[PDB]
């Protein structure tokens, strides 16, 4: 199927406290693979999945440098955008960047991003088309202008479309066999009653990878649902994830119901029903 | 691996 | 100066089982500006040696952190997380529910 390769980048100003936080994430799918964390002496780019440690000191030297020197203009950026907006050095703000590369089946490039926020929201990004910008305000037109004088949309495409493409292979490679493999969800049905007349039928799913994944509370036309929740998608901690959905439904009304799951680790979609 | 210099805002 | 309030999920790695061996995670989601302060309780104390993963963000720019720690789930040992940020006027407790 489709794989990703992401790097989320934050920067935050400390006002009386020094240079900036600085902190990078990358991630292939939903898989976890480096970090960087400004916040010592020598800061290293380090790896976050044990199959990265395949990769040799060349690479870590080369990605701590990209790193350290990532955060320096990052510190330049949020100095040049506080007096864009004309705003203090006694406030904390926010920069981020997002950036990456999505692959078809067929290993090509599908899609790029390239997107910065301030203070939590969008600033600039680059449009599908990989040539325009979508910039919010005023400042963030100065912003687009000097990516403009700059080519930015071209060197972009470049990263994009070859580098990003090249690099996503490599790392789908090394950890195929934890990258590619499918985790199907351990699904169950519990049951809590909550008075004499209503009981909430809570659907389980368990351990799956990767995240993506959709359970539905069916039901015959004759059940008179009292209430719904579905919590977000969780991480289990282990590189799996966890959700569940619970309808409120009337005693005695149980078996009108059935959970529907749907997720790529199952050869086909799961429906469970609440058997004491 | 990371992309290098994005143009200065 | 935008601000999100956190999501708060407090739950275990595998099912509960009473004296088995587990995890506590404490999933904080959805918020802005990162700054965040995140810990579990035993029985209203705080668990030392808490670690949390590394920071990242939504598509809506919004941050989140798992914090996590081992432990062992009995019949009466509560576990909570409690959660500061700044659009808390007080510290936020959720106590953990096995069944969640």
């Amino acid at each position: 199927g489709s794989h990703s390769l992401k790097y989320f980048h934050t920067s935050v100003s400390r006002p009386g406290r020094g240079e900036p936080r600085f902190i990078s994430v990358g991630y292939v799918d939903d898989t976890q693979f480096v970090r960087f964390d400004n916040d010592a002496a020598s800061p290293r780019m380090v790896p976050r999945a044990p199959w990265m440690e395949q990769e040799g000191s060349e690479y870590w030297d080369r990605e701590t440098r990209s790193a350290r020197d990532t955060a320096q203009i990052f510190r330049v950026n949020l100095r040049t955008l506080r007096g864009y907006y004309n705003q203090s050095e006694a406030g904390s703000h926010t920069l981020q960047w997002m950036h990456g590369c999505e692959l078809g089946p067929d290993g090509r490039f599908l899609r790029g991003y390239e997107q910065f926020a301030y203070d939590g929201k969008d600033y600039l990004t680059l449009n599908e088309d990989l040539r325009s910008w979508t910039a919010v305000d005023t400042a963030a037109q100065i912003s687009e202008q000097k990516s403009n004088d700059a080519s930015e949309a071209e060197h972009q495409r470049a990263y994009l479309e070859d580098t990003c493409v090249e690099w996503l292979h490599k790392y789908l490679e090394k950890g195929k066999e934890t990258l590619l493999h499918l985790e199907p969800p351990k699904t169950h049905v519990t049951h809590h009653p909550i008075s004499d007349h209503e009981a909430t039928l809570r659907c389980w799913a368990l351990g799956f990878y990767p995240a993506e994944i959709t359970l539905t509370w069916q039901q015959d036309g004759e059940g008179h649902t009292q209430d719904t929740e579905l919590v977000e998608t969780r991480p289990a901690g282990d590189g799996t994830f966890q959700k569940w959905a619970a309808v409120v439904v009337p005693s005695g009304e149980e078996q009108r119901y059935t959970c529907h799951v749907q997720h790529e680790g199952l050869p086909e979609p799961v429906t469970l029903r609440w058997k004491p | 691996i990371m992309y290098n210099y994005p143009a200065m805002l | 100066m935008i601000q999100r309030t956190p999501k708060i999920q407090v739950y275990s790695r595998h099912p509960a089982e009473n004296g088995k061996s587990n995890f506590l995670n404490c999933y904080v989601s959805g918020f802005h500006p990162s700054d965040i302060e995140v810990d579990l309780l035993k029985n209203g104390e705080r668990i030392e040696k808490v670690e949390h993963s590394d920071l990242s963000f939504s598509k809506d720019w919004s941050f989140y952190l798992l914090y996590y720690t081992e432990f062992t789930p009995t019949e009466k040992d509560e576990y909570a997380c409690r959660v500061n940020h700044v659009t808390l006027s007080q510290p936020k407790i959720v106590k953990w529910d096995r069944d969640m």
